[PDB]
């Protein structure tokens, strides 16, 4: 019924405070109101930017100019990656820390990179595993090094990518 | 002498001034300060201003109720004397009309005027520091000593001859 995240722009900030004019003594004088409005409306701008200072620092929306700072703390350097996929690698490596490389587990990680039906996985008798891609939205060669990391120590892997079925 | 932002007696907004000298002004004369100090004290209904529940006048007690004129006048006349710089109240014409149910009183208040104690915070200074001399006047004299003497001689020559 209520949002748990209380960090939001204050609703109707301006009309508040004006509500504290005692008994409409000054209201309708058009000389005191403008003086008060001019000062209060400055806080509006500062109040608004208080959110982006917290909202924009999250990894989901962080821009490349500062996303590097988030990656730097985790040891994931930009190298030659671009912004749209640099976000992906950060997620992939971080998610690897609570993984076991099971068949059900592997499907889950690939799920975040190719939608619901964009990926499928065949399995083979002698350590063979196969990955199929149908709806890639980013160039895969630069993402490939991580795709190896979350697999068992002895996996034998093939990678094939195509658009659609 | 209580300083504060000046309120226009005619409109109630801040007295920004005439179109030729628009700006902001402070209440300096004790008369102007006391005027607005009474105006605000009477205009704010009791309890309606947050941050101070005890300020204001309790109009709700009288308005809308059958009340005695004499009781109201006492309260009206008492709130005025809460200011520490009120000398006296001269006259009080309290009248009530039963047809329209309106009440309207008249009175005036007398207040003296004080001094400014210090001008450090307001505008100007009262001293007359000297002016440095010009050119070689200091080390060699001044010509004005000649001009004044010449003028004195001329005026004395003028005086003796009858006119």
């Amino acid at each position: 019924l209520k949002d748990v995240n209380h960090i939001h722009p204050l609703p109707d900030f301006v009309r508040g405070g004006f509500d504290y004019v005692p008994s409409d003594i000054f209201s309708g004088k058009e000389n005191f109101e403008q003086t008060l409005r001019i000062l209060l409306e400055r806080l509006e701008f500062i109040d608004q930017k208080m959110v982006e200072l917290a909202e924009l620092r999250t990894t989901l929306n962080a821009e490349d100019a500062i996303l590097d700072e988030i990656g730097r703390q985790l040891g994931i350097y930009r190298n030659g990656l671009n912004d749209p996929e640099y976000r992906a690698v950060i997620m992939i490596l971080t998610g690897n820390n609570s993984k076991s490389g099971t068949r059900a587990d592997i499907i889950a990680t690939l799920k975040q990179l190719f939608g619901e039906d964009g990926v499928t996985t065949y399995k083979g008798y002698n350590y063979r595993l196969d990955i199929n891609i149908f709806n890639t939205c980013m160039e895969v060669t630069d993402i490939l090094p991580e795709i190896i990391d979350m697999l068992p120590l002895v996996t034998h892997l093939r990678v094939v990518e195509n658009q659609g079925y | 002498q209580f300083k504060d932002l000046l309120l226009d007696p005619l409109t109630g907004d801040l007295d920004f001034g005439t179109p030729g000298d628009r700006g902001m002004r402070l209440a300096l004369t004790n008369q102007l300060s006391l005027r607005q100090r009474l105006y605000l004290r009477f205009a704010i209904w009791a309890g309606d201003w947050y941050f101070d529940e005890t300020f204001g006048f309790p109009y709700r007690t009288f308005v809308g109720k059958k009340t005695v004129k004499a009781v109201l006048d006492g309260r009206i006349k008492s709130e005025v004397r809460q200011e520490p710089d009120v000398l006296q109240i001269t006259d009080f014409q309290s009248t009530m009309d039963v047809v329209s149910r309106s009440y309207k009183c008249f009175f005036t208040v007398v207040t003296a005027e004080g001094e400014e104690i210090s001008l450090a915070f307001v505008g100007e200074d009262e001293y007359q520091y000297p002016t440095p001399p010009e050119s070689n006047v200091q080390l060699c004299g001044d010509e004005g000593v000649i001009i004044n003497f010449k003028n004195k001689l001329y005026y004395l020559i003028n005086f003796r001859l009858p006119k």
